[PDB]
């Protein structure tokens, strides 16, 4: 009924959906570096282990 | 210009930071005080209003490290350091001090050296500014967070649970050099004092409920980015194989609250999060994973919780498919050992305990002709421990009622599925010790009792 | 009903024990009822007739 | 303080939320199920 509650809630749950998509991002962006880092540790591995 | 934004978009760092901004030093005073030198109070009092109004450029940071490391006074540096921070964090005024803190090491130990001493709120703008240039990749420093992690000061506001700001920028601070491979060896080494406030912040979410909106730990914006940044800094540091192994053996009492805390709470940076730290401790890379798989599957029970756990879905699928590969993984990786040796083994050590292959029939059914090796000694065997735990040890006791408990419901499977276990188990005498279990307590072990009773009662006539 | 939240898990996990045990105890006495009935249904029959 | 959710088509939202606000309802805010995260 009142103007200012829906401006307040809108507000706060565009906040929370952004920092929730940021820390999303953050975490997946960290997950991905994380399978990259491993990814690229066997196969360096591997490779220096038959070079050796 | 263009360092990273560490510590800019919280609540907790604009609250802290808006607390220092909004008091005035009087760098004059302290100047005709003999405490602060005159160029230096005046570069200090012209920073403010040229941090604003002014947004070679780094050319004014040089009075104020000789300035704040002169003094003595916490207003002066933290304002100064709150000033230094909000200019640094900037991408559009103050970008020659990042260029003139990267290139010059002499003045970020400098500055570094002025942090973790005093209030604890410049010794977190201190260790926040230096963490933030420490953060990129301008230079690097392990042994300043090795000597900043080694002092009680910056850990100490960490360390308490009153202020979740300071807790949460220190904890934020850490996740970021924790980020970084080089950190994660130094930063592992202190990880037993910020273990316990991590999983405290944890446990007291769980512990309380998220459906009203207070001040305490809830589904507020605080309180999501405390759990997240809590679960993120053991998630980050979960990454090493070595680290998973000591962490899963170490903190698997308060460990078990992560299944617990993803059900609970409804956004999935905790599920996710937990869902991870486990998946990423359960992995085959890690040095001894069998033995935190198992001692976690059979001593936590976490085979079910992640069983229940694994039907409710939210969103980010990508924790869902590493809860379902850990899944897999957890009950794959215990499954697939055999039943005859594990049976064998636990009847061998005197130790009867409810697991979750214990309780089936395919584990008893395989496990029923492998057993015979000289009139059913297997059976007779255990039959002969849980009477001789009858008769020595006596009953009515919690550590009797387990073994009891668990060999009289073991024994109802194979007296059921194996119709020639009452001429052993008459022979061996375990069917008049099975009837006084009933009469006396333990109503659970009673209940076995009663079913393993109800089994020999059921083909001793028809 | 209360006005806090719930959660399935926990009741499904804690109503799955429950009815496996009540369906245990409830095979387990009417096998056993039955068969103390045919017992009993017998032992006159085999007193009578001995 | 206690999170309460209704359902209704966009026609009826005026009545619905003046008799569900004439009864303690306070901020009440018409949204939908796909502007949300």
């Amino acid at each position: 009924l009142t103007p200012n509650q829906v401006n307040d809630e809108l507000n706060k749950m565009q906040a929370f959906i952004r920092k929730e998509a940021e820390e999303k991002a953050k975490e997946i962006q960290l997950k991905a570096d994380q399978e990259y880092e491993i990814e690229k540790t066997n196969i360096v591995r591997n490779e220096t282990n038959n070079i050796d | 210009m263009g360092a990273t934004k560490i510590l800019m978009d919280s609540t907790h760092f604009n609250e802290i930071r808006s607390i220092i901004r909004s008091r005035s030093v009087a760098w004059d005073a302290l100047a005709r005080s003999e405490e602060l030198s005159e160029i230096d109070a005046s570069t200090a009092k012209a920073l403010e209003s040229i941090l604003v109004k002014k947004n070679v450029n780094g050319k004014t940071l040089i009075p104020l490290i000789h300035l704040l490391s002169t003094s003595d006074n916490e207003d002066c540096k933290k304002s100064v350091q709150n000033l230094i921070a909000e200019l640094l964090s900037s991408d559009k005024y103050g970008d020659d001090t990042v260029k003139f803190f990267q290139e010059d090491p002499k003045q970020l130990e400098q500055l570094f050296d002025v942090s973790l001493k005093g209030d604890f709120q410049t010794v977190l703008i201190s260790g926040f500014n230096v963490v933030s240039l420490l953060v990129q990749n301008g230079l690097h420093n392990v042994k300043l967070v090795e000597k900043l992690l080694k002092n009680n000061n910056l850990i100490n506001i960490l360390q308490n649970i009153e202020q979740m700001d300071t807790c949460y920028v220190c904890i934020r601070l850490l996740q970021e050099l924790a980020v970084i491979p080089e950190y994660r060896d130094v930063i592992w080494l202190h990880e037993k004092k910020f273990m316990p406030t991590l999983f405290k912040i944890l446990q007291r979410a769980t512990d309380s409920q998220l459906a009203t909106r207070i001040v305490a730990t809830n589904s507020n914006h605080l309180g999501i980015q405390l759990q997240y940044h809590s679960l993120l800094l053991i998630w980050l540091l979960t990454f090493n194989p070595v680290f998973a192994n000591e962490l899963v053996q170490k903190y698997l009492s308060d460990f078990l609250d992560l299944l617990k805390l993803v059900k609970i709470t409804i956004k999935e940076k905790v599920s996710r999060l937990c869902i991870s730290i486990i998946l990423q401790c359960c992995s085959t890379r890690v040095k001894q994973h069998k033995k935190v798989i198992k001692q976690l599957l059979l001593l936590g029970n976490a085979l079910p919780t992640v069983q229940s756990l694994s039907e409710r879905k939210y969103s980010d699928e990508e924790l869902r498919q590493d809860i379902s590969n850990l899944k897999e993984i957890l009950e794959n990786e215990y499954q697939e050992l055999t039943s005859f040796d594990e049976y064998v083994a636990e009847l061998d050590s005197k130790l009867l305990c409810w697991s979750p292959p214990h309780v089936d029939n395919g584990f008893w059914s395989d496990n029923i002709d492998e057993f015979k090796k000289d009139n059913y000694k297997i059976f007779r065997q255990l039959i002969e421990l849980l009477q001789a735990k009858v008769r020595n040890g006596d009953v009515n006791a919690k550590q009797e009622k387990i073994i009891i408990q668990v060999a009289l419901n073991d024994i109802t499977h194979v007296v059921e599925l194996l119709p020639e276990s009452i001429d052993v188990l008459d022979k061996t005498g375990g069917k008049a010790d099975i009837m006084e279990l009933l009469n006396h307590s333990d109503s659970r072990v009673k209940y076995e009792a009663l079913k393993a009773t109800q089994a020999i009662i059921g083909y001793t006539f028809k | 009903v209360p006005p806090s939240g719930s959660v399935i898990d926990d009741y499904v996990r804690n109503a799955s024990y429950l009815e496996e045990r009540l369906i245990q105890m409830e095979d387990a006495t009417d096998q056993i009822e039955v068969q103390k009935n045919d017992l009993e249904q017998y032992r006159f029959i085999l007193q009578s007739g001995d | 303080m206690a999170l309460v959710q209704f359902y209704i088509p966009q026609e009826i939202s005026r009545d619905s939320a003046y008799t569900l606000g004439q009864l303690g309802l306070v901020q009440f805010r018409d949204l939908n199920s796909k502007v949300r995260a």
